[PDB]
């Protein structure tokens, strides 16, 4: 009735100690020819030995860990304790107990018969003290708008403070649950205006009588419509651009302006910046944006700024939408063989490779219709230029390669295009 | 001596006895035992020698020694016997001991099929388009897990090689093929490419060379 | 005038319960809050804001920018209930948004206990 | 984490050309760079946007694009060209900025030798005697560094392989040697049998069937 | 001239905050398309991107590291600030500080161009890992000698102090140099009388002012020759055995001893150690060795023991070498043949093999000292068994095969054979 | 009779220059030294070990079997100069070893004012 009990934390926070023991009953550790150990499985992947005890006080440890492992023996009481020191969330896993017997007195070699069960140990994978500032739905705001910034955190904060750089008093301070340790916070902007522009910042406590953490990244919102000049939007290249032709946009302005920002009005990373130079008759500045591809295709807007005021705007340019498609291309039939030698195989290979197509439908039939016994049409593979390519390949019997003429035709039809090819063996 | 290799994977149709084996150089003068461990329960052991077996176990499970290497044979697979099988031994002076990688038995469905690989040089036609491609086709196997090499005087290659996944064919046995994107220059130095395809476990090499048969 | 003991008795028992004002605070107040005064609740809400320091609770920075540090108010029990009763989950609280939410709570207790004396 | 990879390391003789190729599933939309990093000093940049070279640096570095992978040739690379080769690249967003594991180019003091590898049946005669043994041998490869592995119908045989390492030789190119030893029913088994040996990433194999000798 | 100069703390804890402070002279942040950024590289390992701040207010960090860092600029006073918050032992190496430059608008990919020198950050482990305590010649001495216990540690500690247990305060204290990844001390102890039995142990610590490690895992001293009976060893089978038989190393003696230790001389490794039963008016222990090979060879002297004095050994027994070596077997020859004599070659590779023979000496020579030319001799194969295995090819022209006798003619003087056979071709 | 001036400045120069001694604490040996006693040194020994309390910068052990820490008085200066002078590469420190250790340091300064004196 030999059986292990082992049991312990099983949940300990990261660069800390765990203190697993174990509970035999069934066998006396002070017989000859015995030990007690344990052994870890990472989930899903193998077996990994790490401390043994024998009958007299001899400690094994694996040698890649021997720093840390630590195995204390008691007889009396029918313990063992395991004291691994330093937990880094890489040594997660089930632990088990295991009852080790020697084969023979040569070599310190045993193999385990009586095995535990196992407890599930998982360790915290870590907490930042820096809490996150982001703000819904973009840094460009309206005149007339309620913004929404979202000071989060993932370390058990209580409550968060938000300062406005440049001002000495803090804007607002809330608080949150700490909701299996995130929490997170809503400062509501009211109607904005001119002056609410700058680089909020925000921090987080554990109660008003802690000491604040780290602060925030700093995160600027634009005010946007300050100023009176119009700006516009125009692409070099047609509002229509096949992929690869590098697309140029221009922004153009009839006042003395500085700095151009351009922002994609779907979520994009962030709004990019550009100086003016001055231009035959307008204050302009172009972003080459290199070979386009499907990721830049949506609504671009060119706004307007000055370094007067560095978080001001001018009012929005018009929408320009950039779309963007692939053209499609025409298949070209190469005709592949077996090789000039097929000798002594009775059934050999012919057989059509259809090189780069774009609209996805192609259809190979071998000598019209017929030819049907064992056309297979292996499916196709994207290459990574974007184009598609297939090939189908006709089992035929040897001595016919000789006299059965077998060729190949392809139908792309979007393209418009019938093609036939008559592969041959020589 | 530090690593005892297993096969990472082993499955067999029911019937068929199906062979495991842990080579590692400690092993010439150690012991080993062989455990089998069924997800989500503790590892039993199987055998505690290199050759004994205990009272318990079926009579399925006999093992057996050669050289610096020791293997398991579960003579007549059934569906219950689908699950990880260790290895264990010590060091070589008689130490800290050791545990294998250690297989999975899996039982199949339908019975293994081998692929049949048909591997097409580029045409003539190829190089006055100043192109060249390789075209290795794969089909009837089963089951869909292919791992294509493709290798140039034996040197591998990585540089232009294109696979797709296994598809479904109309007889339930998959099918993939791999291209590879050659320039015409290329084509015309090295001695020989070949296209090898590993299945669950298997090497299946097709040659072509662009002197000889061209 | 039997109702001035019972009012002053009344609105300083609701102060102190409230806010966890300290023993001797009640007596502070009633120096002040004498019945002269508790008609209004404007000015007792500014004579707790300013006797008690109320506004050194919040958190305030040296220089222009650093990081905030804890104010006077560190271990004042003024402070710690007053941050425990409205800093809750979801509630905001700027500088000028304090007095008034003292006002409002301070307000409703003095007229419900004025009219319950009644 | 970083998804770009290289050859752990390539050797080249002098007067020679080193290709060194890192691939990605990034490469295809974001461009590349290759470093330079000579022990201890800091790495200096060599080619950027993979087709254009800085004004201060030698001719013989050239660079192109292959697909999803990119190449950095050293033609004719001399003795000072002895560094470690980093490839850059963004993610697939282009937000982020990704490494690779990076080579380690090395000239070798004398040319180097491709192995002789010649396999040997067992005897006529060894099956009367109820043992079979495979020997393959290889001979006058520079420098010493084989791993011969056995396979047996195309799957790897680790059961019975002995191996001993390379030594030194009377002429200046190191040898060695590996044996199988195989009950004769499994010689008699299986329909064919091959040697392979793995010297600085070039691959050589030569097999061997029963049918055709037993 | 675009130079970069980075400066900060080199050494640092192990729950402390970095922070280095680039310093680039000769261009300016504000200047279109630039950028500046971080790089790390562990100790002979490949490069890894840290952080980076583009000529604006956006920052970009390392997915995994983004809960750890914190960039930030200063463009009037031209410096960069990092600050790592939660360092390791593995996040040491040389932090680079570079510059940067955008491809092109549209994608956040930079090329790094003007790199800075090294910058080499090192991290002190904390005590958490533990010393390990080594005694040489064996744990078990003579009442006579001297010994010098061993603490060495993979941490760096400067200084060890070594405790034994049943004392009150620290034995000795000594210092050791932090070589550059191993520190060991030396403790010698005096001439050992009877009372050094016990466990000793030794901790550490990285100067005399700071919190000591984890405890070394306890070491047994034992003294021999503190009691009067006297034990005796012999072995059941002959000493001389032939490396794959039984062997079975016996303790017999008077007196009431209940434990026996059985050491090997040469070997640190842990006496083995049995209880003893009362057969035949004799107490003896039984210590089987299972098969035995030519590791288990030496001398092998038995040792008491008894519990009320846990740590004192009866007087040492006298030595009983065992010797195991294999038995000569002498070669077996084969012949080796291609069997497939392609007509497309011009050499073939007739040879001859040896199989089974334990002395190491044997010399193949063809056509009896003849074909001195074309024959190669493999060196010998040492099989697991314990046999050596040898090989040799001779090149001979395709011609040549035909009416041409080869024949290999081999020799073992320690077993007094030679055996000459023909390889004729097939 | 001009040297028992010499006699103690050289020596309270020289244990302040060896052991690192704080110059507000050197004078107190010449309390407890005078012109017949500094010729021996384990005099100098036993004063030094009295009152500057060199025995807690040693290890000590709050409670039998129980882990070390670090002496009372360990940031002290002759903590420090004890470290650097005794401790190091290939040196051993016992418990009775330090007071040899440091007479026989003391007996080489003692010995300076005689040879120097003349
Ligand atoms: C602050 O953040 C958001 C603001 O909308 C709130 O989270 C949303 O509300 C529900 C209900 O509370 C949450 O369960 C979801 O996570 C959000 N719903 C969505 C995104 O559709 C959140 O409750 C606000 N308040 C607090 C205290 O966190
Ligand atoms: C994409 O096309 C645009 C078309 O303007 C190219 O833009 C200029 O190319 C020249 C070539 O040397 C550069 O000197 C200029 O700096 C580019 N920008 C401008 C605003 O003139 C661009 O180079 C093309 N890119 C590629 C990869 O072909
Ligand atoms: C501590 O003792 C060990 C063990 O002796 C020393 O390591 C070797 O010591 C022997 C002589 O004692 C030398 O001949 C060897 O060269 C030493 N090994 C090495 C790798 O140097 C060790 O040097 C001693 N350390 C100190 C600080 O005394
Ligand atoms: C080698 O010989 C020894 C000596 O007899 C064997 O040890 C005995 O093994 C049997 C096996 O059934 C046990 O019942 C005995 O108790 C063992 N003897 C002692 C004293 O314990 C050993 O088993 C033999 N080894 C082999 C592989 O046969
Ligand atoms: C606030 O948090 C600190 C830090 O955890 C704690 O010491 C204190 O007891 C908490 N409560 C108050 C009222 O300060
Ligand atoms: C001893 O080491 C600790 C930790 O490394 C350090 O804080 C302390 O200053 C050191 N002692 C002295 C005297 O510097």
């Amino acid at each position: 009735q030999i059986t292990l009990k082992e049991s312990g934390p099983t949940l300990v926070e990261r660069t800390q100690t765990l203190t697993l023991t174990c509970t035999f009953s069934g066998f006396s550790l002070t017989t000859d020819g015995l030990g007690v150990g344990w052994i870890r499985q990472p989930p899903g992947k193998a077996l990994e030995w790490l401390a043994l005890i024998y009958y007299d006080d001899v400690r094994r440890y694996r040698p890649s860990l021997k720093s840390r492992l630590t195995i204390t023996k008691d007889t009396s009481k029918n313990r063992v304790v395991l004291t691994v020191t330093d937990m880094d969330p890489v040594d997660a896993g089930t632990y088990f107990c295991v009852h080790a017997s020697l084969f023979n007195l040569g070599s310190r070699n045993v193999y385990f018969r009586y095995w535990g069960q196992g407890t599930l140990v998982s360790v915290s994978s870590g907490v930042s003290k820096k809490p996150s500032l982001s703000v819904q739905p973009g840094p460009i705001v309206a005149p007339e708008e309620t913004l929404t910034l979202q000071c989060g955190s993932d370390a058990g904060y209580n409550r968060f403070v938000l300062y406005k750089d440049g001002e000495r008093d803090f804007l607002q301070l809330a608080g949150a649950q700490p909701q299996a340790g995130l929490s997170q916070a809503n400062f509501t902007l009211g109607p904005v205006s001119r002056s609410y522009g700058g680089q909020y910042r925000c921090y987080g406590a554990h109660n008003l009588s802690s000491e604040w953490s780290a602060p925030s990244d700093p995160l600027d919102i634009l005010i946007a419509g300050q100023f009176y000049d119009r700006v516009s939007l125009s692409v070099q290249p047609g509002p229509t651009v096949a992929s690869g032709e590098n697309v140029t946009l221009l922004c153009q302005s009839q006042g003395w302006m500085q700095t151009f920002l351009l922002t994609k009005e779907g979520a994009a990373d962030d709004p990019w910046r550009l100086r003016s130079t001055y231009q035959s008759q307008k204050y302009q500045a172009e972003f080459p944006m290199g070979p386009v591809t499907s990721a830049h295709a949506g609504t671009y807007r060119c706004y307007g700024s000055q370094s007067s005021k560095p978080y001001l705007l001018t009012h929005p340019s018009d929408p320009l939408e950039l779309v963007v498609s692939a053209s499609t291309k025409g298949p070209s039939v190469f005709p592949l063989a077996p090789c000039s030698r097929s000798t002594s195989e009775s059934t050999a290979a012919l057989g059509c490779l259809v090189k780069d197509y774009f609209p996805e439908p192609v259809t190979v039939s071998w000598n019209s219709g017929a030819l049907t016994s064992g056309v297979h049409t292996f499916p196709a593979v994207l290459q990574s230029s974007g184009l598609y390519s297939l090939s189908s390949v006709v089992t035929v019997p040897s001595s016919s390669l000789g006299t059965k003429t077998y060729t190949c035709n392809v139908d792309h039809k979007p393209s418009n295009t019938k093609v036939d090819k008559r592969v041959e063996s020589k | 001596s530090y690593d005892l290799t297993q096969p990472p994977s082993v499955s067999v149709s029911p019937g068929q006895t199906a062979r495991i084996t842990c080579s590692g150089d400690s092993l010439a003068r150690q012991f080993a035992s062989w455990y089998q461990q069924k997800p989500g329960q503790s590892p039993v052991l199987l055998i505690y020698k290199n050759i004994e077996r205990l009272s318990a176990i079926p009579e399925r499970f006999s093992g057996s020694t050669s050289g610096t290497s020791v293997t398991l044979t579960i003579s007549g697979v059934q569906a219950e016997d689908e699950a990880d099988y260790f290895c264990q031994s010590a060091d070589d002076s008689g130490s800290y001991s050791l545990f294998g990688t250690g297989t999975r038995v899996s039982v199949l469905g339908q019975p293994k099929a081998n692929p049949t690989v048909t591997l097409f040089p580029p045409s003539s036609e190829e190089l006055q388009a100043n192109k060249a491609t390789l075209v290795c086709l794969i089909s009837d196997f089963y089951p869909g897990a292919v791992t294509v090499a493709w290798k140039a005087d034996g040197s591998p290659v990585k540089a232009g090689v294109e696979t797709t996944k296994p598809s479904k064919q109309s007889n339930n046995k998959y099918a993939a093929s791999s291209y590879l994107s050659l320039t015409p220059e290329q084509w015309k130095s090295h001695r020989s490419y070949s296209c090898q395809v590993t299945h669950e476990g298997s090497t299946v090499e097709k040659t072509v060379a662009p002197t000889e048969c061209s | 005038a039997a109702r001035i003991p019972a009012a002053i008795d009344a609105v300083i028992e609701g102060i102190k319960s409230k806010f966890s004002i300290d023993t001797l605070g009640g007596e502070a107040l009633k120096s002040v809050i004498d019945g002269t005064n508790y008609y209004d609740a404007s000015y007792i809400t500014t004579a707790i804001y300013n006797k008690f320091q109320v506004s050194s609770c919040l958190p305030s920075v040296p220089f222009l920018g650093g990081p905030p540090v804890p104010g006077a108010g560190a271990n004042k029990p003024i402070c710690s209930a007053v941050d425990k009763l409205y800093l809750g989950s979801g509630n905001f609280l700027d500088k000028s948004s304090l007095p008034g939410s003292i006002q409002k709570d301070v307000a409703k207790i003095v007229a419900g206990a004025e009219q319950a004396a009644k």
